[PDB]
RNA sequence: UUCAAAUGAGAACUUUGAAGACUGAAGUGGGGAAAGGUUCCACGUCAACAGCAGUUGGACGUGGGUUAGUCGAUCCUAAGAGAUGGGGAAGCUCCGUUUCAAAGGCCUGAUUUUAUGCAGGCCACCAUCGAAAGGGAAUCCGGUUAAGAUUCCGGAACCUGGAUAUGGAUUCUUCACGGUAACGUAACUGAAUGUGGAGACGUCGGCGCGAGCCCUGGGAGGAGUUAUCUUUUCUUCUUAACAGCUUAUCACCCCGGAAUUGGUUUAUCCGGAGAUGGGGUCUUAUGGCUGGAAGAGGCCAGCACCUUUGCUGGCUCCGGUGCGCUUGUGACGGCCCGUGAAAAUCCACAGGAAGGAAUAGUUUUCAUGCCAGGUCGUACUGAUAACCGCAGCAGGUCUCCAAGGUGAACAGCCUCUAGUUGAUAGAAUAAUGUAGAUAAGGGAAGUCGGCAAAAUAGAUCCGUAACUUCGGGAUAAGGAUUGGCUCUAAGGGUCGGGUACGAUCAACUUAGAACUGGUACGGACAAGGGGAAUCUGACUGUCUAAUUAAAACAUAGCAUUGCGAUGGUCAGAAAGUGAUGUUGACGCAAU
RNA sequence: AUGGUGAACUAUGCCUGAAUAGGGUGAAGCCAGAGGAAACUCUGGUGGAGGCUCGUAGCGGUUCUGACGUGCAAAUCGAUC
């Protein structure tokens, strides 16, 4: 039924004042100040969290190496694996799609 | 069974700023929190965001609106006017 | 006496606007070169609310014509607009809604909001939910539109002026009732500081024309004259009739 | 307060050094007046508005 | 703070030209209920980390006490 | 001694209840038992093979 | 409050011991913010102050005491403040913050007379100040002082910046491979430029998980009671930052093709845009194991001593439960004419500039190895005595942690940890007072007036009118029961079958029945008086701080009036000046 | 009358933080059942809405026209609210 003091002059409750108690190895109930929490990074398009990244406070992400911040696929650590087919496929019917528009135009006028 | 005969939604306003204002409001609570029919994925899922805005769960579309119904009648008219207007001057 | 309370708006020390949160100028695109004789097609990103008015804003996306940029636009949302929809801005761009075109270029009887009223402006009257011009008549030289505004105004303006065809989102927004004071505190929490009204009879006479008095009441007049000063304009202001509005509007 | 300027600390150790009585040798000089310290301050009677 | 598995690693690593001391230590470990072991740790200090190699094996243990290069500071206790 | 005591069932008669039935049990807490205790005995039922789908699912709309 | 001892000239008041008490965890406890400034601690000491006293003190005299790369500031920006270029103003000065400015600076080359002239290209934002509760790189445990510590000591870490070599990785297919895939790894060239993400966000409701505490069983120690009983009551059995391995609801991939529709939540949503199912991938909150680390801390036993003092031994283990309390977190739902900041900073992607390989090259997003981390703050109180109230003032002053019982309850009452036992005392018990109470018979006759007081009161069952905007009124009104003890019944989890049941374990929940007593039992505490009407305000809300809380004001709803921007309304001495206005009649302004 | 100083109290706006037991009632949505000349009506669950309600902390300040009224206090104290 020990109770707990913050370690740092700051007494209220803002949110990067958060406290859990721990038990020491020395017996008694210390509370020890917690960072806040990490929110994943979102797909570029469709805006939901893309995995294989890890999840980290903005900073970290500079300490820590290059497997852990992209996956091998073009557009890689930024864009979804489905939003990344999306626009291979996308890219690929409408620029065979052009040319099919190119086609048949230069034959209208040629007709006339 | 059924628990109001006819205070429906607005039988959170007790018994407050009179019968006429809460039957105003019900019409509209009813419309603006009804469930809306996708007009891109064919499902029956859109929601009201906020006032005009108009989010559909599946297929995650957004169309703009009106304040409590997805599509005023005032704007589905001028839909068809632009229409007729468009279809004659490329006729 | 002291000076009254629409006096105290002008120094505009607590009755400014609220603008936290407000998404920013919702402004039309520029009138530079490329929709003069051309157009230029743009992508809808997102829809979003806008913190003190009722209408949704679009984001629009357009490529830059002179730079490897992707300069975006802030437009209020057509209703019909959708995200992810293609938005063409230009003289010979469509007549379809969610399009930019000028009001010399549209037919008779078009619907179109976001309307400027000197070519160029990026924006101007049609702005609010549910509002909306309608073209009456060209006139083709000296070139000249007659369209009727909101408020069943006609006005005349440069043939060139431009706008967004079809009807803001988000109409009918009037059409519930608040039903408590406490609503009216949120609908103006983030509009300005113009809720509540004490009435102007409720008071004493150094604070206002029509204070004081053992019974509460105007006492004079409450229509009042253009001429009259700061201090003296409270009440009906330049009313040419009043009363209950009996008859059409007569216009 | 415990977070303070280095001003504040500084002028108070002013005020720290001046807290004390007169020393005892200057009554014996010649013509003196001085009978005791007439600014001497204490943090209960009057404060130092810093 | 790290674990080291392989033997191979910590007598490659107790010649990093930064090794200046290094700790034995004893510890009585209870495996089964039916007879306790000896267990003894084998850290050593680097300039980073600090490797704590732990063998079970008596016998095994034993050899690798003389396996350490006489320039090492070594503590027992 | 208590403790003990109200594990045989006394002190627990109506002189010795201050909260209602609700405060001192919550209903939507007795539901939540009920209902998990069914669904936990209708999917145990399915993995035997005991009953089919088609039974196992008129009881849980009936559940 | 009391008894005794010590000190002293002197003790109701100081110290020590003992006894009796209180605060009772939204404390009379432990920390802070603002404020104070040395009040902190030691020694000496009582002329003055502590409205009695005084040997004591927040007093007096003399001194000691605040140790940081990691905690803050320092940086960013918010509402705002504010130079400049200018424009007014006789003028002190006002406007205005990107404005009618030639407004600025980074990478790479070229020469190694060499400073950076000179090759170049890129850039158009734009002073600065403004938060010790916003945003934000990184430190934990143990020990240590009279007084300081996430700052000292010991140990063990991490971050930023900067030089730097080795190992590793890769290439003659010049700048990696594996997996169908979601994706993985120790790395695994990528300049300008552009795009994306994190930073980065409301509140309430219930539900899942974690952490600490609470409760509890066995075992190893210590203490208490023992006329009697009690395998008994109290108490110790702990594991940090950081690191490795593994661990996940959600999400996603492959197969396959669905009505006799299925899956599924406490809460009803999802599936031919691919359901159920089978198999996998991922976030690492969180949990487990291991390193740290038992060598630390805790609890005991034995042996010596003026002693600076010690020494040596052990044990420090294994579980259970939950609508519990507090707190964190996840997936959802409700709500909005409310939809709930900004920047610094950090990363990723697209793009292909350039540089590169064979007797040899390249990567410092892999590992290891080297050096530095300035300045100011840091003691103490934080309040019936350190702040503000003329004071050591029954007032005021933002916040964190929160044990057991009764009980719905961070109610009221009792207790544990911790802290107090402070408020001039002594003797008697007149009147009159302040506060607390009880009264026969009557029951508002008192009084302006039931003012004051009384009565009712918890919970369970039964029953409930007029009227009504159908939501209420309503706990209407009005009845019954309530303890203790001995029982009875029902309400769960996990394991057991050739491809019905049994065993084990664990919660208080309800209902019923006998018996029992001076008819008692929400037994203290806690806790609505009710009804029939008239006037008035619709309601919730707000105000005369310190004589008025209301029928006043507000309010929704209703209605009116002005204005399309060369405008309405308003501000300004003036201005190349301003508010609404980041606005646009579903608006703004005035009633 | 001239020139200055104050929003450390208080008023209102804006910015950024922070705080708020335990009960009663039981709105939409959802599930099942029953009566049924159909039409449709009824019942029981579920759920947890409201500038709802009893009532702590908090914020306030109705009555005793109580205490006090050369006070503890230039506005406090107790009960009731
Ligand atoms: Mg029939
Ligand atoms: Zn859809």
């Amino acid at each position: 039924a020990q109770r707990v003091t913050f370690r740092r002059r700051n007494p209220y409750n803002t949110r990067s004042n958060k406290i859990k108690v721990v038990k020491t190895p020395g017996g008694i109930l210390r509370a020890q100040h917690v960072k806040k929490l990490a929110t994943r990074p979102k797909c570029g398009d469709c805006g939901s969290a893309l995995q294989g990244i890890s999840t980290l406070r903005p900073r970290q992400y500079a300490t820590v190496s290059k497997t852990h911040k992209t996956v091998s696929r073009a557009y890689g650590g930024s864009r979804c694996a489905n939003c990344v087919k999306e626009r291979i496929i996308r890219a690929f019917l409408i620029e065979e799609q052009k040319i099919v528009k190119k086609v048949v135009k230069e034959q209208t006028e040629a007709a006339k | 069974a059924k628990r109001t005969k006819k205070v429906g939604i607005t039988g959170k306003y007790g018994v407050r700023y009179g019968s006429s204002l809460r039957r105003q409001v019900k019409k509209l609570e009813i419309q603006q929190h009804a469930r809306y029919d996708c007009s891109f994925c064919g499902k029956k899922t859109v929601k009201r965001g906020a006032a005009g805005i108009w989010t559909c769960s599946c297929c995650k579309k957004t169309v703009a609106g009106g304040a409590y119904t997805v599509s005023t009648a005032a704007a589905a008219t001028v839909r068809s006017t632009i229409r007729r207007l468009r279809e004659m001057v490329e006729a | 006496g002291r000076v009254i309370r629409n006096q105290r708006k002008g120094a505009g020390s607590i009755f400014t606007s609220h603008t936290r949160l407000r998404q920013g100028a919702a402004k039309l695109r520029t009138l530079d070169y490329a929709e003069r004789h051309g157009y230029i097609r743009g992508i809808v990103k997102q829809i979003v609310h806008d913190s003190g008015r009722g209408a949704p804003l679009a984001k629009v996306v357009f490529r830059d014509p002179y730079k490897y940029r992707l300069r975006e636009e802030i437009f209020i949302a057509n209703e019909g607009v959708h995200t992810g929809q293609f938005i063409y801005a230009g003289k010979k761009a469509s007549l379809n809604v969610g399009n930019v075109l000028p009001l010399g270029s549209v037919p008779e009887g078009t619907i179109v909001s976001n309307v400027e009223e000197k070519p160029g402006d990026r924006g101007a009257l049609a702005r609010a939910s549910g509002n909306y011009v309608i073209i009456i008549g060209h006139n083709p030289d000296e070139n000249k539109t007659r369209v009727r505004l909101p408020s069943g105004a006609k006005k005349v303006i440069s043939s060139d002026a431009r706008g967004v065809i079809g009807v803001i989102a988000g109409g009918g927004r009037v059409d519930k009732p608040l039903l408590k004071a406490g609503r009216a505190f949120h609908k103006y929490r983030l509009k300005r500081n113009s809720w509540p009204k004490t009435r102007g009879v409720a008071m004493n006479p150094v604070d206002h024309p029509h204070g004081g008095g053992n019974h509460q009441h105007i006492g004079k007049a409450s229509t009042i004259s253009r001429g009259a000063v700061s201090g003296q304009k409270a009440g009906l202001i330049a009313a040419r009739r009043t009363g209950l509005l009996r008859g059409s509007q007569k216009t | 307060a415990a977070q303070k300027s280095f001003r504040i600390k500084q002028k108070m150790a002013k005020a720290k050094k001046q807290n004390r009585p007169l020393p005892q040798w200057i009554r014996l000089r010649t013509n003196n007046t001085i009978r005791y310290n007439a600014k001497r301050r204490n943090w209960r009677r009057t404060k130092m508005n810093i | 703070a790290r674990e080291i598995t392989d033997i191979k690693q910590f007598l490659e690593l107790t010649r990093r030209a930064d090794v200046k001391t290094a700790t034995v230590k004893i510890n009585k470990k209870l495996n089964k209920a039916g007879k306790p072991f000896r267990q003894t740790k084998f850290k050593v200090r680097g300039s980073s980390s600090l490797y704590t190699l732990v063998i079970n094996d008596a016998g095994k243990a034993k050899k690798l006490i003389q396996s350490l290069p006489p320039t090492l500071k070594v503590n027992r206790l | 001694a208590h403790a003990q005591s109200k594990r045989e069932g006394r002190h627990s008669g109506y002189g010795k209840r201050k909260g209602t039935r609700e405060a001192r049990l919550p209903s939507q807490v007795v539901w939540i038992r009920r209902l998990r205790v069914l669904r936990r005995l209708l999917a145990k039922y399915r993995d035997a093979g005991k009953i089919d789908k088609h039974l196992y699912h008129v009881l849980y709309k009936e559940s």
